C-alpha cells in the first residue's frame, strides 16, 4: 500500500538554521486518484488542535495557513508527484520545537508521518 | 587506517527516538577505496519490533550520516559523535579526529544534487537478514552524498517488502566498498 520513508521521525536542527523535513512516499498501483499533501503542526498548546502549514492539492501550492511558519515553509522538490513532499522551515526558533506531520494520500491510498522537531 | 563506532557500540543512533539503535559501520581505507561494514540493532521504539499485520505501513526508515568538509561528523545526523573515531584496539582513540577527508565519498564520483539527476551508480544495494533468518531479508540501501547541509554524506535505507509479525530489527552484516574523496 501508500507507504512513507521513516514514518516517525526525530530531527533536530540548530537555532538560525533550516530543518528539511522529508517526506517520502511510495505509491501502490491501485493509487489511482488525486494526489493530496497536506502538513499540520500540534501547537506546544495542548488545548488547541492541529493547525495546517502548507498544502499540495490539484497540483497547486496552498499556503497561506499557520501564521508563525508563513514565508518560512515551502516544499523541496522540484517533482513532488514523483514521490517526495518534503518541506523545510527557514530560520529555526525555539519555538518551532513541535510535533509536525505529512499526509500523502492518491485515492485509495493514505499514509501519514510524524516528525519531532527539536531546536537546540 | 580504520574509522568505526567500534565493533560493540552502546545506543548511538536516533531514528524515532534518542538513542533508539546501535548502528555499527567500520570503514578501512585501501587507498582510493574504502572498503565498509555495516549492520543495524534496533534498540527501542517504533522500529524494534516489526509487527506488519498491526501496522501496515511500517515499511522504510533511514539513517544519515553528515559530514563537513573536514569529514566530521555532524550533530544533526542519525548517527552520534561519542564513539564514532579511529580504532584504538576494540575501541576509540581518546580525543575526537579532526580530519578524515579520505574516508569521505568522493564528490566527483557522486556529486550532490543539481541540476543533474544522481546517476544509479551512487547507490549501492544489499540484502541482510533479520534475525539471521534466511527467509527475513530487508533491504539496504546506500546513498552517496545525497543529502544537503554537509559537505559529504552516507545514507542508510532499510526497507522490506514481506508482512513481518513481531520480527525483531536486528540485521546480518554487509560489506561494500566506495571510492574516497582523497
Ligand atoms: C538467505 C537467502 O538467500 N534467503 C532468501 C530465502 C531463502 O532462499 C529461503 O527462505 C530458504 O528456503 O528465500 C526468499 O524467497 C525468502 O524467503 O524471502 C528470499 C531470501 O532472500
Ligand atoms: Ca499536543
Amino acid at each position: 500500500s501508500l507507504s512513507i520513508t521513516t514514518p516517525e521521525e526525530m530531527i533536530e536542527k540548530a537555532k538560525g538554521e533550516t530543518a528539511y523535513l522529508p517526506c517520502k512516499f511510495t505509491l501502490s498501483p491501485e493509487d489511482q486518484g488525486p494526489l493530496d499533501i497536506e502538513w499540520l503542526i500540534s501547537p506546544a498548546d495542548n488545548q488547541k488542535v492541529d493547525q495546517v502549514i502548507i498544502l499540495y492539492s490539484g497540483d497547486k501550492i496552498y499556503d497561506d495557513y499557520y501564521p508563525d511558519l508563513k514565508g518560512r515553509v515551502h516544499f523541496t522538490s522540484n517533482d513532488l508527484k514523483s514521490g517526495d513532499a518534503s518541506i523545510n522551515v527557514t530560520n529555526l526558533q525555539l519555538s518551532d520545537i513541535g510535533t509536525y506531520q505529512c499526509k500523502v494520500k492518491k485515492a485509495p491510498g493514505v499514509a501519514n508521518k510524524k516528525i519531532h522537531l527539536v531546536v537546540l | 587506517r580504520t574509522l568505526w563506532t567500534t565493533p560493540d557500540t552502546s545506543p548511538n543512533c536516533t531514528i524515532a527516538q534518542d538513542k533508539d539503535s546501535k548502528l555499527t559501520l567500520v570503514l578501512t581505507k585501501c587507498g582510493s577505496q574504502i572498503l565498509a561494514n555495516v549492520s543495524l540493532i534496533v534498540v527501542a521504539g517504533k522500529y524494534h519490533i516489526i509487527n506488519n499485520k498491526t501496522n501496515p505501513k511500517i515499511k522504510s526508515f533511514t539513517i544519515k550520516l553528515l559530514f563537513n568538509k573536514n569529514g566530521v561528523l555532524l550533530d544533526n545526523s542519525n548517527l552520534g559523535k561519542a564513539y564514532w573515531n579511529f580504532r584504538s584496539g576494540n575501541s576509540n582513540v581518546s580525543t575526537a579526529y579532526e580530519k578524515a577527508i579520505g574516508f569521505m565519498p568522493n564528490l566527483v564520483a557522486y556529486p550532490k544534487p543539481s541540476n543533474s539527476k544522481k546517476y544509479a551508480r551512487d547507490i549501492v544495494y544489499g540484502t541482510i537478514y533479520l534475525g539471521g533468518k534466511p527467509d527475513q531479508p530487508a533491504v539496504i540501501k546506500t546513498t552517496f552524498n545525497q543529502e544537503t547541509g554537509c559537505e559529504y554524506s552516507i545514507t542508510f535505507n532499510f526497507s522490506w517488502s514481506k508482512t513481518y509479525e513481531n520480527v525483531e530489527f536486528e540485521t546480518t552484516s554487509f560489506t561494500f566498498s566506495y571510492i574516497a574523496q582523497e
